[PDB]
């Protein structure tokens, strides 16, 4: 059951991140791929399950915020417009 | 602790592609890769 | 060739130039395929064909809601054509109606479709057209009919629960919402009647089908 998840899970996130290349690209500040963005906000979201905001930094392309906010993945803090969450799809 | 948390993050990384899918609004069907990875989600990682 | 295939292969061909005598051509291929649905049915090949046609964006509003209203199969669906047809609404070059419109189709020919695992595998992108409340009942309506015990998770119980909130007990809500705490009671507490659910597709030939369904 194990080897089975974890082949699910790279094949998954091979093909996730060839479709964020092929779908989502930075336009050419030093700037971040959206997949290091997805990456962070992954961590943070289970190694900190009770905090799990990210600060945004200037590294972090406004419109790929935008992008994860528009489509229910990422979420705004109630008070704090700095820091973004992951949405806790597995519960 | 690695079996369960892993579980969780592959729902996760489920979620959130079929959300970017969604997003990108690209006609999945024409790309046959693309087609037959958006029918393995959906998948019950705990089975 | 011969009668219908002809208006196919035209639909095929996507919209042409300015009209002199091409609104009568469309007329008459368009009339063709309604007139073969309407008498004895339409092939797999034909659906899949101007359903996924319909569902683009060539064409105006008017054809594609005629293909739409007559998309009626002699004997059986191809589910790869309900697969290509959520694909051209996941693109989104598609009229708000002519979406009403596919998902009562979907629901209409529901015991039409050959296999329906592999529409089962789009429940996600189902689900998530609970936003608009323009699809929401017809998309509550196709939901209690595809529903399985995999595909009560809990994510989807809490959004579905905030939906109630937010709409009320709408009634569409309130049967699917049943039909989860059947599946699932750990994840949460709480098929048949539903609004706008008049079959527009109901010839003869389809009732009989229908009732030969029920052996």
């Amino acid at each position: 059951k194990m080897l089975n998840i974890k082949e699910y899970k790279e094949k998954l996130l091979s093909t996730l991140g060839e479709f964020l290349e092929d779908h989502f690209p930075l336009p050419d500040v030093n700037l971040i791929t959206l997949h290091e963005m997805l990456e962070i906000l992954i961590n943070r979201l289970f190694d900190v399950p009770h905090d799990p905001y990210v600060k945004i930094s200037d590294s972090f392309w406004p419109p790929y915020v935008e992008l994860l906010l528009r489509n229910g993945i990422a979420l705004r803090h109630p008070e704090d417009p700095t820091r973004i969450r992951l949405e806790a799809f597995h519960q | 602790q690695n079996l369960q948390m892993e579980i969780k993050i592959t729902t996760v990384i489920q979620h959130v592609f079929q959300n970017l899918i969604l997003g990108s609004k690209v006609n999945w069907a024409e790309d046959p890769a693309l087609k037959e990875i958006v029918l393995q989600l959906e998948k019950n990682v705990d089975m | 060739m011969d009668a219908l295939q002809m208006a196919v292969g035209y639909f095929e061909k996507g919209p042409i130039k300015a009209s002199q005598n091409k609104d009568k051509t469309l007329e008459k291929h368009l009339k063709t395929v309604e007139n073969v649905a309407w008498k004895n049915g339409l092939a797999s090949e034909e659906i899949d064909i101007l359903l996924n046609i319909a569902l683009s964006g060539k064409f105006g509003n008017a054809v594609n809601t005629r293909i739409l209203k007559c998309m009626i199969p002699a004997t059986v669906i191809s589910e790869d054509s309900v697969v290509k047809a959520v694909s051209w609404l996941c693109v989104g070059k598609c009229s708000g109606s002519t979406k009403v419109l596919f998902y009562r189709w979907l629901v209409a020919m529901f015991d039409f479709i050959d296999r329906k695992e592999q529409i089962n595998l789009l429940y996600g992108f189902f689900f998530a057209s609970l936003q608009d409340d323009a699809l929401c009942p017809y998309v509550c309506h196709l939901l209690y009919l595809l529903t399985k015990k995999e595909n009560v998770k809990p994510f989807r119980v809490r959004k579905l629960l905030d939906l109630q909130a937010k709409m009320g007990m709408q009634p569409h809500l309130q049967a699917l919402l049943s039909l989860y705490k059947f599946f699932a009671p750990a994840l949460i507490s709480v098929k048949i009647y539903f609004k706008n659910s008049e079959n527009l597709w109901k010839t003869a030939l389809l009732a009989v089908k229908q009732r030969n369904r029920s052996p």
